[PDB]
């Protein structure tokens, strides 16, 4: 599956679906960061560190 | 059948 | 020599290139021609 | 350069150019690469696709977020024809094909002209591709989210409507359309 | 005397090919002293046939062995040893043949004896076309496999070991050469048609390694470039063993060395860059223009291309007009010729093996 | 009527919450695109147009996330390949793992620099750079 | 000089011959497999 959605963009005047733009982005950055700490505490024990 | 093969005669 | 031979072999290797080429695609027919086979004989 | 290595993540710049490194010769180049060992490209994120598809078979995710349909839109073009060369089954191949020429008529219905981007996507879209025991394509599925509601019917100044409407309205000359009775763009309060 | 007359019963003829084309196998010893043993009974039994005059029967000969031959290279097409076997016996087939079919030009070099021994009932020149294409195909399923055999191979032999002056080295590539070459020397094939096998894999090895280069930044580093040079040697003298510059892998091999000189040679001053302009002849302008712009310090005192020095590349090499194409034909393949190679031996005198049991072959 | 009911912002979330399913259930991939320049003529970079996208990103915080702990990362054979000038010969062995930690830690005091691994050792943001200084300034000074 | 001209003439047309019967039996070997297809399907 690929995801196309606009990134974190602010325009001059904000509304209410800009506002939902900038939720929705923030729930996808929340998810990138939990993923990839697990990833890389998938790696870190993964060797021996 | 694939290939058409055909023996020509040689004349002696 | 090397003139003349290397002007009329530049049509000599294109026209080999598409003899093998041609013989490739024979080659697909015939794996296409034998998976048709096998179906056949499931039957 | 436009493609780098950010950790797992790929970024790019935006170049306004047809560079030719995304020749399928360079597509199939990437195939059976470990990640990172070929210079960046969204090829090796798909590479990477495939081979965890090898190991843990479970269902793969490749996400763009940046500018509205800068390099997201061109870049989940390019995977998909990575994608369709890796599997190469014909009526797959077609399916993709239709795909890639459909891209265009959602372009034309869910974006539209804008400050940003000329061809901005105004919308979340999410498409899926299926896998078989044999990881090749057999289908396709799409998915919308969160489409612009006032752009429909109001157009910031040098901003357009979805550009299906000025498509069908310059091309209202054609026979089957007449009936339509519709003429130029600005003949209409949702394009003018 | 016996000519060689081959007599079989031609009810059971498919076993005869099936025991001389599929039980057959090129580990045999019998087959190994003399290559091509299968080729010449075949002809020899095509000769006795030609002999009965039984244009049918010799029909059904051919139609059968062309047809098992094809079911070889389909169900045992992986196997090298047993692909380059067959591709002995077709080019021993094809010049015995040529060699006694009743072409005057043929005979041109051929001894009385063998003479003697020359066909007249009819001709196949028909079927010496189908021979001839079963050969280009047999020929090519060969490429493929050796192909696939090298493909990870020269990653890991060429750039990613480090050559000392899964895991592959240059002196592991060196190996599977000689022990290619010594296959197909033993198999019977014509030095001719071992120049051109060699002349393939050589451009094929170059290719990959160019491309995996091109592809590659951190790879490209001015310390690497004597490595690949010596490298370059190292098979040099290794063509020299087999004495085979007359080839021409060598010419196959130019990009690769023109692009090592280009890495090692300094690219500060214009001056130098109409010099490698002229020298980097083989390689068109997309590929310099990428290697310098991908090219990388190792140590402190190198430095990165200035950009007015790729400009001046790109402007001085512009009326070259070269193809746009980044990145050389991995799966190119070379157009390949069968030359007319005469055998000296004598057909009559030739005979059967025991361990073939070609008993219900009976020769008169 | 349960969906008349139902607000733009519920419709909006359930659709949030179906896809945030669906993304878990998957293995994620992430590349992100920065726009050089508002004027969109090819081959030109601005300054302001790469920090305003990466913070809009937020790409730098995940940067110095990584940079608080120990970011580089270094193959033994890597490391001895690179840094055979700062390897004494005598302290050359059959096993290299040993004996560049016996060199690292001779180099560099602070343990907590520099973190030890099996296959690769781990460091700290200022430790590459004042490793290929001394290799740089040893390899001149034999020069 | 001329030996040479009239083997590469001669050469050419073998290769044009080839080419067109490679051709047509291309042609025939399609009409089969098309049929063939057509009868599973």
């Amino acid at each position: 599956g690929v995801l196309d959605i606009y990134g974190f963009e602010t325009f001059e005047i904000n509304s209410f679906e800009q506002f939902c733009i900038n939720y929705a982005n923030e729930k996808l950055q929340q998810q990138f960061n939990m993923h990839v700490f697990k990833l890389e505490q998938e790696e870190y024990m993964k060797e021996q560190i | 059948p694939i290939r058409p093969v055909n023996i020509p005669r040689k004349e002696k | 020599l090397v003139e003349e031979t290397k002007q009329l072999e530049l049509d000599l290797n294109d026209e080999r290139l598409r003899y093998q080429n041609l013989l490739n695609e024979f080659s697909r027919l015939e794996e296409r021609y034998d998976d048709l086979k096998e179906e056949m004989t499931l039957m | 350069l436009i493609y780098t290595y950010c950790g797992i993540v790929l970024v790019a710049i935006n170049p306004y150019e047809q560079l030719p490194i995304y020749g399928e010769d360079i597509i199939n180049a990437y195939s059976g690469q470990n990640m990172g060992d070929m210079d960046p490209h969204i090829f090796a994120v798909a590479e990477e696709a495939y081979k965890q598809m090898a190991r843990d078979e479970r269902n793969q995710s490749i996400i763009v977020s940046g500018e509205s349909g800068a390099g997201k839109t061109v870049s989940a073009k390019y995977a998909m024809r990575y994608f369709a060369t890796v599997s190469g089954s014909a009526s797959e191949a077609n399916v993709e094909e239709k795909v890639l020429a459909s891209n265009p008529i959602m372009e034309s219905i869910g974006n539209a002209k804008t400050t940003r981007n000329d061809n901005s996507s105004r919308f979340g879209k999410y498409i899926e591709i299926g896998f078989d025991k044999r990881y090749r394509i057999i289908g396709a599925n799409m998915r919308t989210y969160l489409l612009e509601k006032s752009r429909v019917v109001f157009q910031a100044e040098e901003e357009r409507n979805y550009h299906i409407f000025y498509q069908l309205c310059a091309s209202a000359k054609l026979p089957e359309f007449k009936m339509l009775r519709l003429g130029n763009a600005d003949s209409f309060h949702y394009t003018k | 005397d016996f000519q060689g007359m081959l007599e079989y019963k031609r009810e059971d003829e498919q076993k005869l090919v099936k025991n001389l084309i599929l039980e057959l196998k090129p580990r045999g010893v019998a087959v190994n002293l003399i290559p091509g043993l299968p080729a010449y009974i075949l002809f020899m039994c095509v000769r006795h046939a030609d002999y009965l005059n039984d244009d049918q029967k010799v029909r059904s000969l051919l139609t059968s062995t062309i047809n098992s031959i094809k079911k070889v290279l389909k169900k045992r097409g992986d196997d090298f040893e047993t692909v380059s076997f067959w591709l002995s016996n077709t080019c021993r087939f094809l010049h015995c043949l040529k060699q006694y079919s009743g072409e005057e030009g043929f005979m041109k070099h051929n001894t009385s004896r063998q003479n003697e021994h020359c066909l007249t009932n009819f001709d196949l020149a028909e079927y010496r076309q189908v021979l001839s294409d079963l050969a280009i195909q047999i020929y090519q399923q060969l490429v493929r496999v050796l192909e696939n055999i090298l493909q990870p191979m020269i990653v890991s032999g060429m750039l990613e070991h480090e050559t000392i002056q899964g895991t592959y080295t240059l002196d592991s590539i060196l190996r599977q050469l000689n022990s290619f070459h010594s296959v197909m020397c033993q198999h019977g094939m014509d030095p001719e048609l071992i120049k051109q096998v060699v002349k393939q894999m050589f451009y094929i090895v170059g290719a990959i390694t160019l491309n995996n280069l091109l592809l590659r930044k951190d790879m490209c580093s001015w310390s690497k470039g004597m490595q690949i040079r010596y490298n370059v040697s190292q098979l040099e003298e290794w063509l020299r063993d087999k004495n085979l510059m007359n080839s021409g892998a060598k010419e196959t091999l130019e990009p690769l060395i023109q692009a090592a000189q280009l890495l090692q040679v300094k690219k500060k001053t214009d001056d130098d860059a109409e010099a490698i302009c002229s020298m980097c002849n083989a390689l068109t302008t997309a590929q310099i223009v990428k290697v310098l712009n991908l090219y990388t310090p190792v140590n402190e005192f190198e430095e990165r291309v200035s950009v007015s020095f790729i400009r001046t590349i790109q402007m001085r090499l512009r009326d070259r007009k070269d193809s746009p194409q980044l990145l050389m034909d991995a799966k190119h393949i070379f157009p390949v010729t069968f030359p007319f190679n005469p055998s000296s031996l004598a057909l009559e005198t030739i005979q059967i093996p025991a361990s073939l049991g070609l008993g219900f072959i009976a020769r008169v | 009527a349960k969906e008349h009911k139902k607000t733009v912002g519920h419709q909006f979330r359930n659709s949030l919450h179906l896809l945030m399913e669906t993304l878990n259930a998957t293995t994620p991939h992430y590349v992100r695109c920065i726009k050089p320049n508002d004027f969109k003529f090819p081959f030109t970079f601005d300054e302001k147009r790469a920090v305003q996208q990466l913070r809009a990103c937020g790409v730098l915080e995940t940067i110095r996330i990584s940079a608080a702990g120990f970011p580089s990362r270094w193959t033994y054979q890597e490391f001895f390949s690179r840094y055979r000038v700062l390897m004494k010969q005598k302290d050359v062995l059959g096993d290299r793992k040993q004996t560049c930690k016996n060199v690292l830690e001779k180099l560099i005091l602070d343990k907590d620099k520099y973190q030890f691994g099996k296959t690769k050792i781990f460091f700290r943001a200022g430790q590459v750079a004042y490793l290929e200084k001394l290799r740089a300034d040893k390899l001149r000074a034999a020069c």
